[PDB]
């Protein structure tokens, strides 16, 4: 305590009460999360589902 | 001469942090370092005239295989070409001079070699990076400037803030070093080699070129990576000049300038978004250190731009990194000297006048500060001058925005930039310590950067200075006319009445605050899940009672 | 100056609370959160909702000039065509799709050089 | 085998020394273990690397316990023998001694057996051993020792009856038979996944190591951590691959999203431990389920480089287990509120441990970098977003460990003094492995 | 509006502080000290125009009103001398604490020096 | 002020010795009850499990979640090979009779 006139003293508390975040914003911030550090999945999915559908347009247009 | 210039710098970090250092001291350790960079100053002038001036590539096999499993083949072999050899000389010149900067900056520190120790190995680990001819011994060069720039930051490790910027420094640039090493993965993949000259890519899978750019978003601190970048002030300011001179932050733009696969359009957006960013976070600062960092955010943006707009593009980029390390090493050293001068302190409130600082101080700070806002027939007006014309001209309607966006930055930076030497210099004094620095070693290292400024005015860095791309006079003089609305609104000393724009450009757009709480408090959270939830709770198996 | 004074941190002498790993208490006054800005009073007294509401608008302000040109302009704004090169070099300056001569419109074959200049990012099989 | 022998029988002499002269006893009982590192270095030494995969085989007859060595086989036995004498060097009585006797012969035999019903008694023979080293009276933890002994037994005895099922099918458990016979290998699969799933820690049967890895000695710790997990990889190398390969084709959606899992969670989860020694422990987790995945990609050269992981791995975090160890033998706890400023207090000691936390992060000159790579590489081949899975999270590896450094090394100088003689040189063969295989590993 | 430790003070503190601070705070806005001074001047004449009060409701909404101004222009990078708390100097290169030392610890009970099994 | 050693070595205990012996407990932490307590309730934090609300909810959506989104990519990546690799669809663990493990002695 030979500090605390020049440095101030241990009086002020921290507002904290240490405790978890609400459900719905670590779900929303996770999926957030999730869709921006992941983005090469989406991208791969996308091509997966933009090709099969061609073939499909092949396969139906072609057995006419 | 050529392994002198990549070897010799980390002998002396070695000799400096090793327990020979114990019979040299703080004295003999002093000498050291400086001799043991003015070696490796002059082996790369000699490699700079060799391979840029005459055209002579040099490659050595310097210790044999790495490892090699498969047809994954990584050689510890070097190239000395072009690139190299600018690069080389810039490093190598830059941290000379900081070097004899920082052995009488840091005289008063009570570690001082190891101080030293840490600096050369910072600059033979960037060598080691420029000098390496594939992917694997550059990422070598890439993590080794990074675990120093870690030891660097945080060097006065008893101050906790210090502590925790080195901690965000290592984990910004961690997620871009995941992006790089899945993009090295690809390349590897997909053409069947690690070596420079046969990686030539026409029409790559796009994964590729992204997370390269990713990758050299973290090193470069562009736009959601510069986080790390102003943080990274906690260091001592020789750190901080070598860091936004020649280490680290030009590395990720070498890399796009070397491998040339990127996509032009992310390349563009990103660079131009960065140079507004930081061009406004700069002009809403009153720490004197924290102005130079954006300033070097932003001309890490024009680079990058430049890149983006081609083959000629991608050598004005390398010619702007190589003048931008000479006067931006220039600015950091000479703020150093007038923060020494005012007791410690780093708010431009409480300078003024021309008492704390030696007239070699305030002459470097003015002509360095004259190169950065493109003063004709400087060193930055030329390169400067030529990405923005550059810009002026592509085909592709992305770089019309882009243009706008760099020629609102140029105005931007001409009004922080003279309002850091008016705040400095001009204005009545507001401080209370008058200690002037007039000793040897940093005006000599001043002097050094200084006529390195005037060589590249005399002897270009490329082809490109002195060739005309065809403007008319409106677009060509343009910029001239926006340093001059900098330089007249600077010393005007306006301001406006619009408080929450001011206050939101000033907290830096709260980018560290909503990033406290949208990955890293989920991150925590997530973690308590695994570990509550998980392990000692769904998965947990119990005892039976008897 | 090495040796200034420092003031030091109290040792705990309360319950400690569940999640007391969210402090940084490295022995000196003050300690801080293990990432600033996660809890206590921000800068400025400004909150996350401010930033939300102010960038709600700004974000688009610096999305609309790059929507607006890469949809509504083209190549034909230029007052020339770009750097012409004999066949032979040009030839193999185009194949980049990185390449900036794609944009020249009085190319015979303008169209096909734009149309292998379509980005891809699975490689098909 | 007569050299085997010999050196079990010079090993077991340990007893009949009277325990009254303490310096015979220390140097017998550190010699017995130092000459079986020299046996293996000249195997290596006799080893012909264009010969065949198999060679100094030997067989007893008809009593199963036939042997002999491959290139995993033969890096893991020079791993542990490098790893008994440092373990050695941090016991104090002839109960710990002989324990550790008998189970570097349990090990050494373990490693380079090539029958089946072998491989089951000679692993989990040290299974009671292991109980009475965790559970021990005044400093272990029975819970530990109760958690790690019945995890083993409940998956060894999901794979006896397969074991006899193979057997009674084509008439051995030797593996250059079995490999070429026809069996039903969903029921085999299912077996040998279910042991080595519980050595190697996958999630969910991976909670004994916490409490285990954590509970040991220092000695305990360095040969549980560097050791005994890499029987899994090895068991997936040896006996899973070759015998069941449609299995092994047919639970890869299952195994890899076990390691995914595993990978990602067991990461999660060390961020918010607060204990030291748990710290290194929970990191172990996840450099195993990139093992796991490189062995089970079979792509490139997979074999190489899940085997060189499994060298990095044993080399990196037993060191940081005797940074832990040497911490808690001079200051009695291992609680990271406890600790801070060690720096000033320990140079040496911090040194090496931030030399030894790069090593486990996976950065460059350590044999961990080398490691991860080439089993990006294999894990690459099959599927890119396999291998962006791992790249992307690399972030949440450094997190923990530069924040347990941070926390630990620099602030206010408290903690006790800097190492001695003999900590460094229990420290000191790792740190010179570490250096060699991660700069000039190969020739 | 105050914090928890404002609200505590007592009344003649509360309106100290609340000046002290807002001399502070445009000291924090202002480019110099010659930029400061006569704002310094202009906050003290504001602070003279309701000196001779009496009612506690106009006093309580006046006190109210800057305090919620004064919450309102904290500054994003408040000017602090580097040598305390906040500062740039603050915790830099401090004395060592006394650490003790044990000599020749390797030397004392040799033959005896692992872990008990 | 203890004297552990003879001036030609020989290290002495001090059993019945005055002065206090530096030794191996010389430098062992003086402990805080209240870390003790903090450190030893989360060593124990199995007991305090409890399906509540949020534990259900937070245990559906994260762990299950994460581990069907794992299954559903890994299962995405092996089919993605297979076709990428000139094979039919592959049999995995219940998915009926059809191709496992290709011939080398056959182009695909
Ligand atoms: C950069 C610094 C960042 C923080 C400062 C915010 C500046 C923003 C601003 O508009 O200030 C004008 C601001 C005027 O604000 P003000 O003086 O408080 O208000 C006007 C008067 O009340 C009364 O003035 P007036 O009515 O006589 O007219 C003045 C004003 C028009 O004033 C009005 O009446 C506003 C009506 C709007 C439409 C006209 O004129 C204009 O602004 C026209 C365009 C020039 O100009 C200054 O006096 C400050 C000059 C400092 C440099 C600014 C020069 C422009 C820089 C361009 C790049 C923008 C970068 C920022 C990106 C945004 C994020
Ligand atoms: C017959 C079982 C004998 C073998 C196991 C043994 O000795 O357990 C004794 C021991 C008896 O302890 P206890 O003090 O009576 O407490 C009973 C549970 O804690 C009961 O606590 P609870 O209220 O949390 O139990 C509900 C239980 C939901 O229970 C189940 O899921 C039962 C379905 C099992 C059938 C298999 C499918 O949910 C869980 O505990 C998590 C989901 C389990 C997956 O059981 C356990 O430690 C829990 C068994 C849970 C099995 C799954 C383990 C996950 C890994
Ligand atoms: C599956 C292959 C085995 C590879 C496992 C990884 C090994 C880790 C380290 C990599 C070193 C590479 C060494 C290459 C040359 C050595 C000899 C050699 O060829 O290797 C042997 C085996 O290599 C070893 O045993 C390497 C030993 C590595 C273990 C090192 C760790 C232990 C040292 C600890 C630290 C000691 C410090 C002491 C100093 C104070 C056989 O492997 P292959 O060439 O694949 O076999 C050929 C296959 N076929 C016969 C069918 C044609
Ligand atoms: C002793 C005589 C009886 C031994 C019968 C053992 C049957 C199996 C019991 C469970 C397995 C325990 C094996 C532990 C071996 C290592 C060990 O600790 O050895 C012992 C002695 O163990 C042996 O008997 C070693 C010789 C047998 C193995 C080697 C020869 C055959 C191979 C060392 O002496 P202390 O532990 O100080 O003895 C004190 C006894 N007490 C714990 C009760 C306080
Ligand atoms: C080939 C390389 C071999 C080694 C070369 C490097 C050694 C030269 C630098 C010597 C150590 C620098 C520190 C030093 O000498 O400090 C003095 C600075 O000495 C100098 O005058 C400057 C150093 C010499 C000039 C710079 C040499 C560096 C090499 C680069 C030259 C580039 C041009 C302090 O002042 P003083 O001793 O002159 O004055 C004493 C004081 O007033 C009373 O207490
Ligand atoms: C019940 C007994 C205890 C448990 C069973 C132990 C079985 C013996 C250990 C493994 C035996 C094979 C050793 C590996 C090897 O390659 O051996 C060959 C090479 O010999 C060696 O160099 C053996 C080295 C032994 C030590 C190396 C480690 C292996 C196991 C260690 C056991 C002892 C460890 C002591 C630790 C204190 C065989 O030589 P050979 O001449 O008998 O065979 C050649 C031919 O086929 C004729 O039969
Ligand atoms: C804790 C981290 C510390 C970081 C340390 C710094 C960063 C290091 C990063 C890279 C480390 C690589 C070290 C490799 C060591 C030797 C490997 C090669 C072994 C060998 O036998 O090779 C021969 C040795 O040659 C030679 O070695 C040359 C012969 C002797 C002449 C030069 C003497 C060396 C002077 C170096 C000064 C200080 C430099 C400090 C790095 C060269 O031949 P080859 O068989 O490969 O054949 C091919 C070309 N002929
Ligand atoms: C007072 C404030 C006026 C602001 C404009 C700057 C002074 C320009 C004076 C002027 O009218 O010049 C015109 C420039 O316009 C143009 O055609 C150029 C428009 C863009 C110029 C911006 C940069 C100005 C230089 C600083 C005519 O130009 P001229 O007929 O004299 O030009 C050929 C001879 N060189
Ligand atoms: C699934 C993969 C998820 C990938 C992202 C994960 C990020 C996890 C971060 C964990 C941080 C734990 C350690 C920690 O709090 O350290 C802080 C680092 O802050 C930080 O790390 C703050 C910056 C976080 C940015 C992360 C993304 C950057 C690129 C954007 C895309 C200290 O540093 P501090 O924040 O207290 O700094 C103070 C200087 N003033
Ligand atoms: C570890 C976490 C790592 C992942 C991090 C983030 C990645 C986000 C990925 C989001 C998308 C994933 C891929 C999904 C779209 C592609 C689709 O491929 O096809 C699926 C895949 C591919 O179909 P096919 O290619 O047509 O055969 O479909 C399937 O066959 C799987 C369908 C069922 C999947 C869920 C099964 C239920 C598992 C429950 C596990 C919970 C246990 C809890 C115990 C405690």
């Amino acid at each position: 305590t030979s500090l605390d006139h020049v440095f101030g003293d241990n009086s002020n508390k921290l507002n904290y009460n240490f405790e978890p975040m609400g459900m719905g914003s670590l779900f929303i911030r996770t999926m957030v999360m999730v869709g921006v550090f992941f983005f090469p999945v989406f991208i791969m999915i996308n091509d997966d589902y933009k090709y099969t559908s061609f073939l499909d347009k092949v396969a139906a247009a072609k057995a006419a | 001469m050529f392994l002198l210039s990549v070897f010799f710098p980390l002998l002396g970090g070695l000799v400096n942090t090793s327990p020979i250092a114990r019979f040299l001291g703080h004295r003999g350790s002093s000498i050291i370092a400086i001799g043991c960079m003015v070696v490796a100053f002059i082996s790369s002038v000699v490699i700079y005239y060799e391979v840029v001036f005459m055209g002579c590539a040099v490659s050595v096999d310097v210790f044999g295989t790495w490892f090699s499993v498969g047809t994954f083949h990584a050689g510890w072999t070097f190239n000395f070409d072009l690139l190299t050899a600018n690069m080389l000389f810039t490093v190598t010149g830059v941290s000379m001079a900081v070097h004899m900067y920082a052995c009488d900056y840091m005289r008063q520190d009570p570690h001082l070699n190891l101080f030293l120790g840490y600096l050369s190995y910072f600059t033979g680990f960037m060598c080691v990076l420029v000098a390496a001819d594939n992917l694997l011994v550059m990422l070598v060069g890439w993590e080794g400037i990074g675990v120093c720039s870690y030891l660097l930051i945080g060097y006065w490790s008893h101050r906790l803030s210090a502590v925790k910027s080195a901690q965000k420094a290592i984990l910004v640039n961690r997620v871009s070093d995941g992006l790089l090493m899945w993009g090295v993965l690809w390349v590897w993949y997909h053409l069947g080699s690690l070596e420079y000259d046969l990686l030539n890519v026409y029409s790559a899978s796009g994964f590729v070129g992204l997370s390269i750019l990713i990758g050299a978003m973290g090193k470069s601190a562009q736009i959601l990576f510069h986080v790390w970048l102003a943080d990274a002030m906690e260091g001592p300011t020789p750190v901080s000049a070598l860091i936004h001179a020649a280490t680290l932050v030009t590395a990720g733009v070498y890399l796009l300038v070397r491998l040339h696969i990127h996509d032009e359009m992310f390349v563009i957006i990103v660079g131009s978004l960065t140079a507004f960013m930081a061009g406004v976070f700069g002009a809403t600062q009153s720490d004197l250190k924290r102005v130079i960092a954006y300033s070097t955010c932003s001309q890490l943006g024009y680079m990058m731009v430049s890149l983006g707009l081609g083959e000629t593009g991608g050598e004005a980029s390398m010619g702007h990194l190589m003048t931008h390390a000479s006067f931006k090493a220039a600015l950091f050293l000479a703020a150093g000297m007038v923060i020494s001068g005012n007791g410690g302190n780093q708010h431009i409130a409480r300078y003024g006048g021309s008492a704390h600082s030696a007239m070699f101080t305030m002459l470097t700070l003015m002509v360095a500060s004259l190169s950065l806002i493109g003063w004709p027939e400087l060193s930055g007006f030329y390169s400067k001058e030529t990405i923005l014309n550059l810009a002026a001209i592509c085909a592709d309607p992305i770089a019309d925005v882009a243009h706008t966006l760099l020629l609102l930055t140029a105005m931007l930076t001409s009004a922080y930039t003279t309002k850091l030497f008016y705040q400095c210099f001009m204005v009545d004094f507001s401080g209370s310590s008058v200690t002037p620095v007039r000793n040897v070693l940093p005006i000599l290292a001043m002097a050094i950067l200084l006529l390195d400024i005037m060589l590249k005015v005399w002897v270009g860095t490329n082809l490109l200075s002195g060739m005309l791309f065809f403007l008319p006079w409106g677009v060509k003089t343009l910029p001239f006319g926006l340093m001059v609305a900098g330089i007249l609104t600077a010393t005007a000393a306006v301001g406006s009445e619009r408080f929450t724009l001011i206050r939101f450009c000033g907290s830096r757009w709260g980018f560290d605050q909503l990033f406290a709480r949208s990955p890293v408090n989920p991150i925590f959270d997530l973690g308590r899940i695994t570990w509550a939830i998980g392990d000692r709770g769904l998965l947990s198996v119990g005892n039976l009672r008897a | 100056g090495a040796g200034a004074p420092v003031k030091l941190a109290p040792r705990p002498d309360k319950p400690l609370p569940t999640w007391y790993e969210l402090w940084w208490d490295n022995g000196y006054y003050p300690g801080q959160p293990a990432a600033d800005f996660m809890f206590g009073a921000w800068p400025g007294n400004m909150t996350e909702t401010y930033y939300l509401r102010f960038w709600s608008v700004f974000g688009l302000a610096l999305a609309a000039p790059f929507y607006y040109v890469a949809n509504f302009t083209d190549e034909t704004r230029m007052p020339m065509v770009p750097q012409q090169y004999p066949a032979e070099v040009r030839d193999v300056l185009v194949q980049r799709r990185n390449s900036m001569l794609k944009h020249d419109f009085s190319a015979p074959d303008f169209k096909e050089v734009k149309d292998r200049a379509k980005i891809y990012w699975t490689p098909m099989y | 085998m007569f050299i085997s022998v010999l050196l079990i029988l010079f090993a077991l002499c340990v007893t009949l020394i009277p325990e009254a002269h303490y310096h015979m006893v220390r140097v017998w009982s550190f010699v017995a273990t130092i000459i079986p590192m020299w046996v293996v270095t000249w195997m290596w030494w006799n080893f012909d690397a264009s010969g065949h995969g198999l060679q100094m085989l030997v067989i007893l007859g008809r009593s199963h316990l036939a042997f002999g060595i491959d290139g995993v086989a033969l890096s893991l036995m020079l791993l542990t023998t490098v790893l008994f004498p440092i373990c050695m060097m941090l016991l104090r009585t002839v109960a710990g001694f002989m324990t550790f006797i008998l189970l570097e012969v349990l090990v050494l035999s373990a490693l380079c057996v090539l029958d089946l019903l072998g491989f089951y008694i000679l692993f989990e023979a040290s299974l009671i051993l292991l109980f009475l080293l965790i559970g021990r009276a005044p400093y272990g933890s029975l819970e530990a020792a109760y958690k790690i002994v019945l995890y083993t037994m409940a998956g060894s005895l999901v794979l006896l009856p397969t074991l006899f099922m193979i057997y009674s099918e084509c008439g051995t458990t030797n593996v250059l038979y079995m490999t070429c016979a026809y069996n039903h290998q969903t029921v085999l699969g299912w077996g040998l996944l279910a042991v080595l799933a519980v050595k190697i820690p996958l999630m969910p049967v991976h909670l004994w190591l916490p409490e285990a890895h954590v509970a040991a000695p220092t000695a305990g710790s360095v040969l549980l951590a560097g050791v005994l997990l890499k029987l899994g990889g090895i068991g997936f190398l040896r006996f899973m691959l070759p015998v069941v390969p449609e299995f092994c084709v047919s639970v890869f959606p299952l195994v890899s999203t076990l390691c995914l899992v595993s990978f990602l969670f067991s990461t999660l989860s060390t961020l918010r431990q607060i204990d030291l020694k748990k710290i290194v422990a929970y990191s172990s987790i996840a450099h195993m389920s990139m093992v796991t995945l490189a062995i089970f990609s079979q792509s490139e050269f997979s074999a190489y480089s899940s085997s060189f992981l499994m060298i990095a791995h044993g080399l990196i975090s037993p060191a940081l287990f005797l940074i832990v160890g040497i911490l808690y033998d001079r200051a009695h706890t291992k609680f990271i509120l406890y600790f801070s400023g060690l720096g000033a207090s320990m140079p040496i000691g911090s040194t090496l441990f931030f030399l030894f936390t790069l090593g486990n992060l996976a950065f460059p000159l350590f044999p961990n970098f080398i490691a991860e790579v080439l089993c990006m590489v294999s894990i690459f081949a099959v599927h890119e977003l396999l291998a962006y899975v791992f790249c992307v999270c690399q972030v949440l590896g450094a997190a923990y460990g530069f924040w347990a450094f941070n926390r630990v090394v620099h602030g206010l100088p408290r903690g006790p003094a800097d190492v001695t003689r003999t900590e460094f040189h229990t420290v000191l063969p790792l740190l010179i492995g570490a250096v060699w295989l991660g700069i000039k590993p190969m020739a | 509006m105050a914090s928890e430790v404002v609200l505590a003070l007592p009344h003649k503190l509360r309106v100290m502080r609340m000046y002290r601070t807002g001399l502070k705070e445009l000291i924090n806005w202002s480019a110099n000290r010659h930029e400061w001074y006569p704002r310094a001047y202009a906050l003290r004449q504001e602070f003279e125009d309701s000196k001779a009060l009496t009612d506690r409701e106009e006093i309580r909404k006046k006190l109210e009103h800057g305090e919620e101004l004064l919450a309102r222009f904290r500054h994003w990078e408040p000017l602090i001398k580097p040598e305390f708390v906040g500062g740039t100097a603050y915790s830099i290169n401090p004395a060592q604490p006394k650490l003790k030392f044990i000599p020749n610890y390797d030397a004392m009970d040799e033959y005896k020096k692992g872990d008990h099994l | 002020e203890a004297k552990q050693f003879t001036p030609d070595g020989k290290y002495m205990p001090g059993i019945f010795s005055k002065a206090k012996p530096l030794d191996r407990s010389t430098q062992w932490v003086h402990k805080n009850p209240y870390i003790e307590a903090w450190y030893y309730r989360r060593d124990h934090f199995e007991n305090e499990f409890v399906w509540n609300y949020r534990t259900t909810i937070e245990a559906l959506w994260f762990l299950g979640g994460f581990t069907a989104a794992a299954y559903a990519l890994s299962v995405f990546a092996f089919r993605q090979a297979d076709r990428r690799s000139g094979y039919p669809k592959r049999q995995i663990l219940g998915d009926e009779p059809a191709m496992v493990l290709p011939d080398e002695r056959q182009f695909y």
